């Protein structure tokens, strides 16, 4: 029935001031957080992101999380960042530093308490809470550290909810915190085992998109940013937007995670714009499931086409032919059986919704379970193994408390999933 | 020849050849009270066996409509007995699943605590 | 001198309307009993303190229907309540039923009407029994009775009239086993029995009444007429047959065989061309051919050793002796050797009576004729034959060993029925 | 005097239809009341009928269903009025074509009930014969609880004529599974518990609507119209009076010849439509060959394959005895080798000149038949083909039958079906 | 007299219930209020002082949404607020929530409802249970409820109307788990079980009534016509025919051998017009197309062991015969060598009601054949062998286990179909 978000440090504050910018519209709200909009679809769900309040306003069901007042005072001294409340923006002055002990162990973990008093306030005013979303940033250390401190946290609190993350697995192309595989990894090996599901935004799929399709020079965070938003009004629109389902977290949750361990998704959305760009033509139904099940229009850098499906949900929106849909869904399915797991009878479920997104008279959403999620995993260990040979930058870690074996522990957790997602790669029915 | 002689009658022997051979040859209330008393025995005897194998007859349904109802109390109670179990069995399995992983992470709480002291330590 | 008529069961029941009616004709007697302008007719007439004439009969029956009809009859002012025995439900073709079952239910309370019957006497000849044969009732009641009778009523006659089956009229599948342990059961009590072959009342209706389907009423006018005539001799003053004990001597040789066959004549119609009537040299060959005998056993094949010629109304006996010597004349007429070959006549002068409103025609002349011939044996191997065939199947039996009856009086019976086949053997020489 | 029960939604019909084919026959009006040509009716109209004192005349009738629908339809029937509303006997859980749901749990919750109502209904009589009743041997109420009280009376009444009239279940007629299992059960309890029973078969009846009044689509009334014709046709020396002056037990001890061989084969001549089309008169030697030929019987076997032990015919309709006598004799001579010689003059005639309502004739005939042992084997056949893979038995297993129940009904009905043909193969 | 307590379960359950409601409502000419100007209907109805017709029904949901489109629906009025129940959190698409975890907080109200109504039932017949093979509420509840009754109102007649999934029909990776799950623990609480293959409904909707993306209402209509269709002979007393339960001695010859299949004719869409009307020799024959089933199967290939049809509107036996006469010439009707050649008809006087502003059009004589053939065994092996398919891997099973349920549960269950499917293996035998 309801969610309750979170948002850690800068990246995490950042794509998640974006979710609220563009579902805010998508639900005729103002930054003063009035509804001033048409049709009642608007409003048929809206309990499940917004909180009711007095003269008729509406306040998102959000947490502001960081150990820097940066972001926080940016969002806050802009657009929509008077829709939030004050109270909310639980704000420390110390600063992980990109640092997942600094958030996670040491200084953080002073703030969470603090955190937790206002999840508590959010959660009870609730008819019906189903679970928690996180939106943050892989590579930080609030972000990464706090972030994932918050959560087995929460997991402590109220084992019975959903815990789902839009993780961003950072990219060398777009940062060059060389502690950042640490980090990485270190968050990697707390998700596997406190989250029901994880959105798998890689910031390398991010940049060549902005890169080498939009032909955007030197994509800004912005670009970027857009790119995530897209993706996550698309993910959460069944669970906003009314219609054939019904439409629960878990239900999404058992359908689309067979296996406990494998729940981090591979986003992918279809047509894929520039930041404020206007839309000149639209595409057809076959344009959108074909470029949809592309791995040019996957949000993760990995090749669909080098796994196989456990899982797919595809969402369309805006007005088309159903008939047209299931005609090309299926053709791509039954041509491209080699790609989907036989021991799981009929794993792609479609999903339309007539409402479409802002500037685009038609979208479709891809949400994947492909075993092919094991190359950004892979990646991440070839790139923590490399410093953590020379044993590099870990002092950074060590002086915060931190253990040797720490790393290690997180280390070959990180290499058993590469190998059980190899397991069920390779495994057959016969 | 002559017989005799009456009012409205008369009566004469009329001999034709005489016989050739001269010479000619060559109950009680009890026993009836006795052999009817025996035959009332065995009419009531046959009679009585009767009603003891139609007696008989008689205890073979209180003994069939009784199946009837034993074969659906147990029933009750093997259904009754099994959701008793069932129920317990998932309460007992369930609940020890949320506490085993309360204590995994219950553990993984302690791991910072001694974190946080080996950050003290080293200062 | 009195004499009590006993009738059990619808055959002598309904017979017995019919004797009564015809005595009440004979003697001048009203269907109330009051009768107006020799005394011998007393022998079966008890007279009231209002002059009426109630009959010195006793009529029984174990089922109603049948004694009540006579409680709707002309003569139902004739009888008291009393002599009119009628239980709830008859015997139902069973001998065993009426002799245990119903019989025990109704024996003393039948005989307490006997004993008042018999307390207003002056020297009680005997019994005059009616019945049937194969029937329900006239088979189990009547041997009971004679049982019981024979006992209380010791050193006392018993006159047997019984109706022998046939299955020209209504019969009954289980009849010959009725009519077996019957004659078993009475053949040491009955002092003298007159077998009344139905067959030979059938076709005696056709052939010379013209009555192709007889009614009961019909063969029962003849049976009844055929009686009257061996009663003759003692309801009047006739000097043959006077008393009870006389047949049981006249007739009677060997004790055993005491079945004498009945003749008579004439046979005669009222719907028929009127002519020049019977005379006695006519009824004497009339007589002596089986087609008016009331038994159908040819004697002509089976030794004699009885004959009374009992002539009744207008005969004259010169032409008796006249009618006599010419029957010896062509006809030879085989008598056993231990016995006198002759015939003890006798003519009662009273006129034969017939039934007004009946197929019956009033004759002056007319004749009876009790024989005692070794040819009835052959109206007995006809039911041992029948008995034999059932019994050997032991098809019915169940029906009368459920009764409280043994198996052993079956076989009893016949072992001994075979014993009277013998005797006739061991005297038809 | 007789006490006529009818069970279950055949039993109620079938005897309803006799209730008005006599009622005809006795002048007794839709709502009782004597007003006939003659008196001849009313002399022997104590055995069915009672009075109001007076008049309204009353049947000796007991209604028994376990479902009230069929109750219902007598009541709403033609000549429902003429029957006691305390004599109604129903309950609503319907019997559902059960043997043991009629026969134990059910019908022996209301059997009881009904008993009071015989027990009450004897009293009125003077002395009584024994009992009718009407009841089809395929479902619950009349297969099941009607076997129930003729066990239940053979213990209040043990000396009382126990008389019968049995629908046969066939597989042509109604299409209800169970029937064989049904009618086994039930046979079973007839063999002990009847002095007479009058086998009725529906195979027999489809038939002669069929193949012989050319019938092409045979509803009840058309089957129902045949079998209340041999009713009133066999009570004809109860109803009607005349020379017989006989009765229920006279009738059992003359063709009962062995105790369990007491299954009768109906008969009738001639076999009309319902409704159509009356006319044309019949011969003697036409009505007797007619009677006597397979062609003409309500239980269907062929008399040629077995051997008549004993035999009845009550011919009705005006006609000459020396006509009629002559045909049987004829026939005897003819047939000597399908009658048992051992069981002299075994053929018994009876007459009456009263014909039967519209036609002027009958010829109603109750052959005792070794032959119907063809009648136990069809059966006995019916019931093995299910019973040795033991299928739809768990419908009655689970009304606290147990599967030896079955064993043993069937085994006393092969019992019966050899005992019949050690008689078929007699010769004295 | 002859009451019957009919209980709804879950979105498919309740949905169908409405479908089914709604036509009896027209077929007893009630009103949405529950007057209206033969009393056997009341064997459904409940009959009150103001001379409301109250359906004899239970209408039961984890979650609110779809009973409240009742509460809130055109028929609002019809029901009772109390026989209208509703959880606030679904099953989650998951038998063991349904079953344990979440309807074990509701069973007992329910059964209390259902006692609240077992009252006025002067003499009950027994159950109908409506619900969907693959849902969380519709398998979990529905073997609770099937569990939980059979021990309060012991062995009486419990009659499901299972809806088996097809993939065209929504569908959910998890469904042959749910399927297989109830099917076990409901086996001994069935009486006898009316089988609905979702594809075979849509299959008909696409050839006969014409519709290329049909709506539930689409097929539930076309459902409740072949449900009244065997509900007819209650609710109705016609001297005709009309006699169920009586079928079901013939349907049902062994207690597990329980699952009747349904054929019902004529379907025809509003469109025809010159090809009206159908004889009773066509339809007859039409019961014997594969193409009109309603669980898709080959029974020209099967053994039978029972065959009932269920007449009604314009039917007279002589014709029925000719028609019954020509089939039983036709050598493809292979019955058991211990089963009869018999064929169990029902005609009724009331013609096929059908719903105003529908998709169907007015028939003169409609038709439904039940029949016991072992061809029903090929929805079990079809179902059970999707089962063997994720189960071998294990897939989606932890999300059960998590619940409560034992690995065992599972496996226990699969043996009793394989037992099944042994069991019309063996009665279709010589
Ligand atoms: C490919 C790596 C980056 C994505 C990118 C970008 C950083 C960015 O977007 N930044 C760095 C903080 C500010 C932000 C950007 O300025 C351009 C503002 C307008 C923005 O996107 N604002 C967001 C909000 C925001 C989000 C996240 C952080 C800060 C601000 C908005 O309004 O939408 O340009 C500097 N570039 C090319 C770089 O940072 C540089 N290159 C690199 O990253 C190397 C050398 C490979 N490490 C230089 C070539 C400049
Ligand atoms: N001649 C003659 N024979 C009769 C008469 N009534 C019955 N019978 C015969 O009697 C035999 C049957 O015996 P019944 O005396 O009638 O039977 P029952 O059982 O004694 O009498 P119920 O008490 O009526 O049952 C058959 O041979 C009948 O022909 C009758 O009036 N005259
Ligand atoms: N025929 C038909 N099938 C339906 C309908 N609604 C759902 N289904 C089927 O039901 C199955 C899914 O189960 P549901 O009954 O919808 O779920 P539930 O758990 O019972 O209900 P909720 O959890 O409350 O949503 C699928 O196989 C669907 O095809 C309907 O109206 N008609
Ligand atoms: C109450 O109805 C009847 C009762 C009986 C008989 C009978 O058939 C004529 C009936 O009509 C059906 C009867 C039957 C069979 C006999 O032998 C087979 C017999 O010897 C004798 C008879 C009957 N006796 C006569 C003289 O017909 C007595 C019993
Ligand atoms: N997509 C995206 N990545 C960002 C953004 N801001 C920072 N990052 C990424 O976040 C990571 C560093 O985490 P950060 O959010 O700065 O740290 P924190 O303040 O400790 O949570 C790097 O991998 C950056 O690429 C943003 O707005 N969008
Ligand atoms: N002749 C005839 N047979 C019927 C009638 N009704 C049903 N049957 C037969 O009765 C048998 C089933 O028994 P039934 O009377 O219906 O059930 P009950 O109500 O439980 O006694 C089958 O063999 C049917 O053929 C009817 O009125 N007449
Ligand atoms: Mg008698
Ligand atoms: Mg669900």
């Amino acid at each position: 029935r309801e969610i309750v978000h979170i948002q850690a440090g800068q990246c995490g504050n950042q794509i998640g001031a974006k979710f609220w910018e563009v579902i805010s519209d998508e639900h005729g709200i103002d930054p003063t957080g009035s509804y001033h909009g048409d049709s009642d679809l608007q409003l048929e769900r809206i309990n499940v992101y917004y909180n009711e309040a007095t003269g008729n306003k509406y306040v998102p069901r959000a947490i502001l999380v960081d150990l820097e007042p940066g972001t926080m005072d940016s969002v806050r001294s802009g657009p929509f960042g008077q829709i939030f409340r004050p109270d909310n923006f639980v704000f420390g002055q110390s600063g992980a530093g990109n640092n997942w002990a600094k958030g996670h162990y040491t200084e953080g973990a002073e703030l969470v308490d603090s955190v937790l008093d206002v999840v508590r306030k959010e959660s009870e005013s609730c008819d019906c809470l189903q679970g928690f979303q996180l939106t943050h940033s892989l590579g930080g250390g609030t972000g990464s550290g706090m972030g994932t401190l918050l959560i087995s946290k929460i997991r402590e609190e109220y084992p019975d909810r959903i815990m789902n993350t839009f993780s961003v697995m950072p990219s060398p192309k777009v940062s060059d915190t060389v502690v950042e595989p640490y980090n990485a990894t270190l968050s990697v090996h707390q998700l596997v085992e406190n989250t029901d599901e994880t959105y798998s935004i890689d910031n390398e799929a991010l940049y060549d998109i902005c890169f080498r399709t939009l032909k955007l020079t030197t994509p800004t965070y912005g670009d970027l940013n857009h790119l995530v938003s897209a993706t996550m009004s698309g993910v959460t629109t069944c669970l906003r937007f009314p219609g054939q389902l019904n439409a629960d977290l878990r239900k999404l949750a058992v359908n689309m995670v067979p296996f406990p361990r494998l729940h981090f998704f591979m986003p992918g959305f279809a047509p894929l714009t520039s930041r404020g760009s206007q839309q000149y033509r639209a595409l057809t139904v076959p344009e959108l499931t074909q470029q949809m099940f592309d791995s040019k229009n996957m949000m993760a850098a990995c090749d669909p086409r080098h796994g196989r499906y456990l899982t797919v949900a595809a969402v369309f929106r805006g007005r088309m032919s159903m008939k047209e849909v299931d005609e090309q869904m299926l053709n791509v399915q039954n041509k491209n059986s080699s790609y989907f797991v036989e021991w799981i009878p009929n794993n792609v479920k479609t999903a339309v919704c007539d409402i479409p997104p802002r500037g685009l008279k038609m979208s479709a959403t891809f949400i994947g379970n492909s075993t092919a999620i094991q190359e950004l995993f892979k990646r991440i260990s070839e790139q923590f193994t490399a410093m953590f040979r020379r044993k590099a930058f870990l002092h950074w870690y060590t002086g915060e408390g931190m253990d040797e074996m720490e790393f290690t522990e997180a280390e070959s957790n990180m290499n058993d999933l590469v190998s059980e997602y190899q397991q069920y790669q390779d495994a057959t029915a016969d | 020849i002559e017989l005799n002689k009456a009012t409205s009658g008369q009566s004469w022997e009329v001999i034709l050849k005489p016989p050739s051979f001269d010479g000619v040859p060559e109950p009680s209330l009890e026993e009836i009270q006795k052999k009817l008393e025996a035959a009332e025995e065995r009419r009531k005897y046959q009679e009585a066996e009767l009603l003891k194998h139609l007696a008989e007859k008689r205890e073979h349904e209180r003994e069939v409509i009784q199946k009837a109802i034993e074969e659906n109390n147990n029933f009750i109670k093997m259904a009754k007995e099994k959701l008793a179990q069932k129920m317990e069995s998932n309460k007992e399995n369930r609940e020890a699943h949320l506490a085993a992983m309360l204590e995994r992470l219950q553990e993984k709480d302690k791991h910072a605590e001694e974190v946080r002291k080996n950050k003290e330590l080293k200062e | 001198r009195e004499c009590i008529s006993i009738h059990v069961g619808q055959a002598g029941v309904q017979i017995g309307n019919a004797c009564w009616e015809l005595y009440c004709l004979e003697h001048g007697i009203q269907p109330d009993g009051q009768m107006p302008s020799d005394d011998s007719f007393n022998t079966f007439f008890s007279e009231t303190g209002a002059g009426k004439h109630v009959p010195r009969a006793v009529f029984v029956d174990l089922e109603p229907t049948v004694i009540d009809e006579v409680r709707t009859g002309t003569y139902r002012q004739l009888f008291h309540p009393e002599q009119l025995i009628t239980g709830k439900e008859d015997a139902a073709n069973n001998y065993a039923r009426g002799h245990y079952t119903i019989g025990k239910e109704i024996i003393d309370l039948v005989l307490d009407r006997i004993r008042k019957l018999a307390d207003q006497c002056t020297g009680l000849q005997g019994f005059l029994v009616f019945h049937s044969f194969g029937g329900g009732t006239g088979s189990g009641f009547t041997s009971l009775l004679m049982e019981r009778l024979s006992v209380d009523y010791g050193k006392k006659s018993k006159l047997e009239f019984s109706i022998y089956p046939a299955p020209q009229v209504s019969t009954a599948v289980v009849e010959p086993y009725n009519s077996i342990l019957t004659t078993h059961t009475t053949l040491e009590h009955s002092d003298c029995a007159f077998m009344v072959d139905n067959e030979a009342i059938y076709d005696i209706c056709r052939r010379n009444l013209d009555i192709e389907r007889p009614t009961y009423t019909n063969l029962n006018r003849l049976i009844g007429q055929i009686v009257s005539s061996i009663t003759a001799s003692l309801r009047f003053d006739g000097a043959l047959n006077v008393d009870l004990t006389e047949f049981q001597t006249n007739l009677v040789p060997y004790p055993r065989i005491h079945f004498p066959l009945a003749t008579y004549a004439p046979v005669i119609s009222a719907e028929k061309a009127y002519h020049e009537q019977l005379s006695v040299a006519e009824i004497t060959n009339a007589c002596f051919e089986p087609a008016n005998q009331m038994v159908k056993c040819d004697p002509r094949h089976g030794k004699y050793m009885a004959c009374c010629l009992l002539y009744r109304g207008d005969v004259v006996p010169k032409d008796v002796n006249a009618a006599i010597a010419t029957i010896k004349t062509k006809r030879t007429i085989q008598f056993v050797d231990w016995c006198p070959t002759g015939f003890k006549v006798g003519i009662n002068y009273q006129p034969p009576t017939v039934v007004p409103g009946g197929d019956l025609a009033k004759v002056q002349r007319a004749v009876c004729m009790l024989s005692n011939t070794t040819a009835i044996a052959e109206a007995w191997a006809r039911l041992d034959h029948k008995f034999d065939l059932m019994y050997a199947k032991r098809a019915f039996v169940h029906w009368y060993v459920g009764e409280g009856m043994e198996e052993g009086e079956f076989s009893e019976a016949r072992e001994d029925m075979a014993a009277l086949e013998k005797d006739y053997e061991e005297v038809g020489v």
